[PDB]
RNA sequence: CAGCUUUACAGAUCAAUGGCGGAGGGAGGUCAACAUCAAGAACUGUGGGCGCCUAUAGAACUUAUAACGAACAUGGUUCUUGCCUUUUACCAGAACCAUCCGGGUGUUGUCUCCAUAGAAACAGGUAAAGCUGUAUUUUUU
């Protein structure tokens, strides 16, 4: 087995691309790469990129996503 | 008035115990309860009539139904008693080829004790004979030496704001609990704190020491009238009036 | 402990139907149950809104997004009350 | 308190029905006591694929219907 | 009427949940616990079986007052006069009882108290083949015997899940007066025992398959239930599974909020001891001994219970059992052990193969059931059977095989690989062998056990019925074996009728002997004497009882008891002789390769060879019985003649049964 | 509608009570029991859904409504 | 330290509804009369379905090494025995039977010894007894 935050620590460890989807929210995507871990989902994304969804880019800094209105991880 | 500090008042009177107390039902005098530390006393008074044995396997070839079972194979466990048979032994084999001496082997003499206790298979022709029973082993130890919880006769084994149920009790074994637990394995007529009265007539302190295994190195005549009480016994139970 | 979620589990086994938030009804035998309405059900149908149907094998539900549960009658008749 | 039993969909390709009537593919790796789910990432629903490993929070599941019997 | 008795009328005794709700949940599978609880002699499983009957019921007609109160114990399964009056447990007379869990929620138990003693082991085989879960009772005092460690061995064979009950605290709080520290030790040992006896499985009070019960006094608590009803109010939800985790392994307390591994020296006992063994104790002397008011408001404020004014008046043991029964509730808690020892229903398809060959499942093509043992529940036969797969409806026309011819009909089967439906029947009345009464019902469903009528005169003892619809079907279908009744038999008893007129009579009894008591060989010999090959003394004598008043009621001759004798040789054959109107030599088998066998010809030569360490042509040549029979002469393998020698083989299989 | 005047939740157990919810459906159905979290268990509940102009119905048996849907419970009659 | 249910409390309008209501004893007698206590493990009614099923219910007592007795006598009858030779009076076993010395349970009725109130809950307090409680993903932030 493989739990969620494992997984999370291992992203972090690698730094490498992660897409996130946000919650009750589907024309916009988020796209960085993750740099900290907290006890829930929340974490915080330098280098990220805002991306409206094909039904391409947008400028977008450093950001901190809370964890309640995540949907996907990947990295 | 230390050892037997509650009996004493009223043991020795002629409705044994008092009218208008919370002990016995009333004048009637039809019921008892008693409480633990009299009943005790009473227990300890009585060590010399109610000697019986605690442990019911004890009784294994001296039950009722052994001595019925011995009646009917006309067959005495050595011990105990023995009547007229209730079938007449009709000597007739004519030598046969079942139940020879030819045929059969002799490892085993088939005594007697062996007959009543497994009536139906050792006896042949067994005839209105009761199924006896078939027990288990009983551990049970008292201190004589007045000493409390102790492994004494067997041996030991190889190898958030709150505190355990029934917490400030301050002590596991209450004084008055070694005599309660003794009165707990003892037979009937102390076992219970609280019944119905007899009648003087009723009880029966010769009846136990007769039930029992006689004890050794008496005389003949003692065991010969220990037989015919058994007898007298055995009879009166077995045809209920 | 939440006696709703107890009916629940006594049910399992049971052809149970459970409808989301979304409107979207289940019906089929439950398997399993937790504190959290965490169902699972075994060859079940699934209905949405507009009244298509669609056949299915093993879903797993979450308490959340469900509903509401619709035991059979037998459980109206024992145990668990008193 | 009590942890989710979906060891019978271990290493078994689910299809997760995901908030605003989304859905998610992959095959099953782990989870935990909030459902957050892990596994291993495939398309969402003509049909296209992102990521390698997916890992799904548990607010989002809808539901969870395996592919694989 | 009748002397050996159920209940024989529809006034049975009303049933505190409802029977519909049973019957409901008896069509669901998963929702079904055959238990089949066994032990040593006088463990107390019976005792266990009253108990839990009692918890189901509201008023039973047998229980009298006495046995209420607590004094007798109500031994409500040995319905039978002779278990009764002989005080053992002598045959498969169980229940079917909806028992809930710790988790409110409420399952259909098939319970089976078989027997304890050691020459029905017959019995004990056939509620472990029955049964699904095994409640291994022990008594505390009598420890893990050899019976026990048997009885485990056996469970293991034929894949059971082993929840134990050590029975009878009583004895050691009481009889032996064993302070609360070496009580505790006690019971460790017995758990160290019964693991090292297990082979990988670990067993202890946490996990909930050991369960401490005192079924005499009246209550049975994994330390699980205990935590539940006591330990709630004070530990929130939290670390309640912990606590429990914590109790048993010797941890302590240290006079402190949070426990610790390491002995402390404030505090004298582990946390078993002092958070349930402690606790316990104190209700007992306190029952026994204290000032009854005083005892009535601990009560009141620790276990938060109340006496009736009843009940205070009680006699010591009785006050003292409705104590228990009043702190330890209705016996939940060991149900709730059972279902978490049998969570995993993966092991019902091992033991489903272990009981006829590896299966392909087919449940939708046709309904199959072991009949395990036939029954005279209620005077009249029933067949103690268990629809394994399908449904089996009243008036249904069922096919039905004796294990008997099982390996044959296997053999046929491969052979294959028209329509020879050999022998069947119709199925009169089925029912739910409810101890003392027969609660009757018209189906019968997957994983459950019930009496049926029809089936008994078919078969001898154990029985495979099923219900096909197909060719494919019947192909797919498979045979239960006999069932291997632990004990062998070898006391031999030998019979004839002293009336010589009634040799029917006779011949029908033993028949109906060999039908119930299945651990009974009965040879006819040609003599005209029949032989009884029992298991034991007791068993024996219990038999003849049964046939000598109950299946025949006749005057009967019977033998010194015997044993069967079986010849062997010590060296080997010396002189080659051959016999006309063939030359087979003689040679004892290895001990250990005896034992062995006790408990594809490639494979089997490899077999052989791991064994013994024999030469590969014997192995080859080898095809045995029963014991072992080779073909190793030079000419058999150009020959033709030796060739074809399964024939052959079955005139030796004659001489194996009857020797020289 | 007649009621009497209750104190709690509790207190007025296997009383037909009308359930309303957030998607707009109302449950009417006999209260066999109550939740810290206010999941209701319904006897014979039935579904009263209104589509945008006239109450669709739908019978429903035993059911178990969860408690986060619900808006309130209005009690719609006696028991028995 | 919250909540609801009950007593102990004023003064209420007192409807509303419940519950204690034709609201009135208790303890006991070596006190009665009656009933009933060995039968399909066995109880009694109630309607309904039509001598039997299905719901209602009730149930005091006695029972599983089977009994009202943790107790034990004696008769009568046959059959077999034994001392015996006549019988009674006896031996000891069997089968039926009875008698007796006792036992409960229930209902009345009495006898004795102690005693005496015909109305209180609601709005909620005052005080005390029964149980429950101690916002970051699945309930209410
Ligand atoms: N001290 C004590 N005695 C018990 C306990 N449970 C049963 N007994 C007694 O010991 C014996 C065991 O009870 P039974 O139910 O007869 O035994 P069993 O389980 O039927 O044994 P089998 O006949 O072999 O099945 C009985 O004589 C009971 O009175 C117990 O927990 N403590």
């Amino acid at each position: 087995m493989v739990p969620p935050i494992n997984c999370i620590f291992n992203f972090l460890q690698q730094q490498t691309p992660v897409t996130i989807w946000l919650f009750e929210q589907i024309g916009i995507r988020i796209k960085g790469k993750i740099v900290g871990f907290d006890e829930f989902m929340n974490v915080v994304i330098d280098e990220a990129v805002e991306i409206p969804v094909n039904s391409k880019g947008t400028p977008l800094g450093k950001i901190l996503l809370k964890g309640d209105n995540i949907t996907l991880i990947t990295s | 008035s230390q050892d037997d500090e509650y009996v004493k008042d009223w043991l020795y009177d002629s409705r044994p115990l008092e009218e208008d107390s919370k002990k016995v039902n009333g004048t009637s005098y039809k019921k008892w309860s008693f409480d633990l530390p009299e009943m005790s006393n009473l227990y300890r008074l009585s060590t010399p009539l109610r000697d019986e044995v605690t442990d019911k396997n004890y009784y294994y070839l001296f039950d009722k139904k052994s001595f019925f079972n011995g009646k009917a194979l006309n067959n005495a466990i050595p011990g105990g008693p023995k009547f007229e048979p209730l079938y007449p032994r009709e000597e007739e084999e004519d030598y046969n080829e079942f139940n020879s001496i030819d045929r059969v082997i002799f490892r085993v003499p088939i005594r007697s004790e062996y007959k009543v206790a497994f009536p139906h298979l050792y006896n042949s022709r067994p005839r209105s004979v009761r199924i006896p029973w078939y027990n288990n082993p009983v551990s049970c130890i008292i201190q004589n030496d007045e000493e409390y919880d102790t492994p004494a006769l067997f041996f030991d084994p190889s190898l958030e704001d709150f505190a355990p149920l029934l917490a400030e009790e301050e002590e596991l074994i209450l004084p008055n609990t070694k005599d309660a637990m003794s009165l707990y394995h003892s037979p009937f007529p102390f076992n219970r704190t609280k019944g119905k009265m007899v009648r003087a007539q009723d009880v029966a302190l010769a009846k136990k020491w007769f039930l029992q295994h006689p004890d050794e190195e008496y005389p003949v005549k003692v065991k010969v009238s220990y037989q015919k009480l058994l007898k007298n016994y055995v009879l009166n139970e077995l045809h209920p009036t | 402990n939440g006696i709703p979620v107890k009916l629940l589990n006594e049910a399992q086994g049971h052809i149970v139907s459970l409808e989301l938030t979304t409107g979207a009804t289940y019906r089929g035998k439950l398997v399993e149950s937790e504190d959290s309405m965490n169902v699972q059900l075994r060859d079940v149908i699934a209905t949405e809104p507009q009244g298509a149907v669609t056949h299915m094998d093993q879903i797993f539900v979450r308490g959340s997004q469900i509903k509401f549960i619709v035991v059979p009658d037998l459980l109206k008749n024992a145990p668990l009350f008193k | 308190v009590s942890t989710p039993e979906l060891k019978k969909y271990m290493d078994k390709k689910i299809l997760l029905n995901i908030n605003g009537s989304r859905k998610v593919a992959g095959i099953l790796r782990g989870y935990d006591i909030f459902l957050n789910v892990v596994l291993d990432d495939a398309m969402e629903i003509n049909n296209h694929q992102l990521g390698l490993q997916t890992v799904i929070r548990g607010n989002s599941i809808i539901s969870l219907e395996a592919l694989d019997a | 009427e009748h002397t050996i008795f159920t209940q024989l009328k529809k006034n049975i005794p009303k049933t505190r949940y409802n029977r519909d709700y049973m019957l409901s949940m008896a069509n669901i599978p998963e929702r079904i616990i055959n238990v089949g609880v066994i032990g040593p002699l006088h463990s107390g499983k019976t005792s266990l079986m009253d108990l839990l009957v009692i918890d189901s019921h509201k008023r039973i007609p047998d229980m009298s007052k006495n046995v209420e109160l607590g004094w007798k114990p109500l031994r409500y399964l040995d319905n039978l006069k002779q278990e009764i009056d002989r005080g053992l447990s002598i045959k498969l007379n169980g229940s079917t009882l909806l028992c809930t869990d710790l988790e409110s929620k409420s399952r259909m138990i098939n319970f089976l108290d078989a027997p304890g003693h050691v020459n029905f082991m017959d019995e004990t085989a056939v509620a472990l083949a029955a049964s699904d879960l095994v409640l291994i009772v022990i008594d505390v005092v009598e420890g893990v015997t050899f019976v026990v460690e048997q009885l485990i061995k056996q469970s293991i064979k034929n894949n059971v899940a082993m929840c134990f009950v050590i029975n009878k605290l009583d004895r050691l709080i009481l009889d032996l007066k064993l302070p609360p520290m070496d009580a505790y030790l006690k019971l460790n040992h017995i758990i160290a025992n019964i693991n090292s006896f297990t082979k990988g499985n670990v067993f202890s009070p946490i996990d909930n398959n050991i369960i401490f019960a005192s079924t005499k006094l009246g209550f049975t608590f994994t330390i699980k239930e205990f935590v539940s009803y006591y330990y709630a109010h004070s530990i929130p939800s939290s670390k309640i599974d912990d606590f429990t985790t914590r109790l048993w392994g010797s941890v302590y307390y240290h006079k402190g909020n949070f426990r610790t591994k390491p002995f402390e020296n404030v505090e004298k006992y582990p946390t078993f001891v002092e958070f349930i063994l402690i606790p316990l104790y104190k209700i007992f002397s306190y029952a026994l001994s204290m000032e009854k008011d005083k005892l009535k408001n601990l009560l009141r404020s620790n276990f938060r219970v109340n006496l009736s004014q009843e009940a205070l008046q009680y006699d010591p043991q009785p006050f003292l059992k409705h104590v228990l029964q009043l702190i330890f509730r209705q016996q939940t808690g060991l149900v709730d052990a059972i279902t978490r020892c049998y969570q995993p229903f993966e092991l019902f398809d091992n033991k489903t193969a272990h009981l006829s060959i590896p299966g392909k499942s087919t449940p939708e093509g046709t309904l199959w059931a072991h009949v395990l043992k036939t029954v005279d529940y209620g005077g009249a036969e029933w067949s103690l059977v268990r629809i394994y797969s399908g449904l089996l409806k009243r008036g249904d026309t069922v096919r039905i095989l004796d294990t008997s011819q099982s390996e044959s009909r296997q053999k046929r089967q491969l052979h294959d690989i028209e329509d020879d439906e050999t022998p069947s029947c119709e199925v009169e009345e089925i029912g739910l062998l409810g101890g003392r009464y027969v609660y009757p019902v018209h189906e019968a469903h997957k994983g459950q056990i019930v009496l049926i009528k029809g089936i008994s005169s078919a078969y001898i003892k154990s029985a495979t019925l099923y219900s096909v619809k197909s060719k494919e079907d019947m192909k797919q279908l498979k045979f239960f074996k006999p069932l291997d009744y632990i004990t062998e038999a070898v006391f031999k008893i030998v019979l004839q009728p002293l009336l010589p007129r009634e040799l029917p009579k006779l011949l029908d009894a033993l028949n109906k002997i060999s039908k119930y008591y299945p651990g009974v060989i009965i040879k006819v010999e040609e003599s005209g004497e029949h032989v009884i090959l029992g298991n034991g003394e007791l068993y024996m004598d219990c038999l003849l009882y049964d046939l000598r008043a109950s299946y025949a009621k006749i005057e009967i001759k019977i033998s010194d008891p015997l044993t069967v004798f079986s010849e062997s040789c010590s060296n080997e054959s010396f002189a080659s002789i051959p016999v006309s109107n063939i030359s087979v030599a003689a040679e004892p088998m290895d001990s250990k390769m005896i034992q062995d066998l006790s408990r594809p010809r490639k494979l089997s030569k490899i077999l052989r060879t791991e064994y013994g360490w024999d030469s590969l042509a014997s192995r080859n040549v080898w095809s045995f019985y029963n014991l072992i029979n080779d073909t190793l002469p030079d000419e058999i393998s150009p020959e033709l003649l030796s060739k074809y020698k399964e024939q052959i083989i079955q005139g030796f299989y004659w001489a194996v049964k009857e020797g020289p | 509608i007649q009621v009497a005047h209750s104190s709690r939740l509790a207190n007025l157990i296997d009383y037909k009570l009308r359930v309303l919810t957030q998607d707009g459906r109302v449950y009417i159905g006999q209260l066999m029991a109550f939740d810290k979290h206010m999941n209701l268990v319904l006897n014979e509940c039935i579904e009263e859904r209104v589509p945008k102009i006239k109450v669709e119905k739908r019978v429903l048996g035993l059911t178990i409504l969860r408690g986060e849907q619900i808006l309130s419970t209005v009690v719609e009659d006696k028991p028995l």
